[PDB]
């Protein structure tokens, strides 16, 4: 029955610890994500959160009838 | 001896050639502050993909 149907305890064990790295990997990077997400959003100095802000090529530097603009 | 101007002659844009300096800073502007550094380097996969709960990919 063990030969035919079941093998080595080995291949449980270690694909139990790839599982088990894995699943860890993920739940740290989930961690670190949020916190992540927390530091953009209250600081707003990376790539993320950037809202809007007027374009700055929109203003004409021309003389403009008046010497005080 | 004077000659009065033509029509289209007193509304030219001239030269005018003075020593004095051009202003270095009329807006009397600060400094402007430091942008988002880039994004830079080369895209790669997602680590263990979207790692939404129980999906694997
Ligand atoms: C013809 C069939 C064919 O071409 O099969 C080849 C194709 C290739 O197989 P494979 O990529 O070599 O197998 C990879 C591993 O087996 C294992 O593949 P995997 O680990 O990459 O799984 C893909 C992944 C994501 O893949 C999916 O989302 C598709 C799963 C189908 C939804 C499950 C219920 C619907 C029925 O599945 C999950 O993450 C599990 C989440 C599923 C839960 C859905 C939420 C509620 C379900 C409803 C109750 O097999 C399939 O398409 C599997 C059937 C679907
Ligand atoms: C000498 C013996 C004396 C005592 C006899 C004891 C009787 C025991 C027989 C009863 C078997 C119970 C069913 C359990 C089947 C296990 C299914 C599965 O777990 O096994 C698969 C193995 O496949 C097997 O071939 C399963 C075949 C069994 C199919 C059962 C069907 C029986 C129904 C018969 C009904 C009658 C039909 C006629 C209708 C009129 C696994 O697939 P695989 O990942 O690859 O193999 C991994 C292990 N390896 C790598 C070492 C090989």
């Amino acid at each position: 029955i063990a030969r035919t149907f079941y093998d080595g305890p080995e291949k449980n064990y270690e694909k139990t610890m790839a599982i088990l790295q894995i699943e860890a990997e993920k739940a740290e990077l989930r961690l670190k994500e949020l916190e992540v997400r927390r530091l953009m959003r209250a600081r707003g100095d990376g790539p993320w959160y950037q809202y809007p802000t007027i374009d700055k090529a929109l203003i004409d530097h021309s003389p403009k009838t008046t010497p005080d603009n | 001896g004077w000659v009065r101007p033509d029509l289209g002659e007193l509304s030219k844009v001239t030269k005018v050639k003075t020593d004095r300096p051009l202003p270095e800073n009329p807006y009397h502007s600060r400094a402007r502050p430091e942008p988002n550094p880039e994004a830079e380097g080369d895209l790669k996969p997602a680590k263990h993909g979207s790692r939404l709960f129980f999906w694997t990919m």
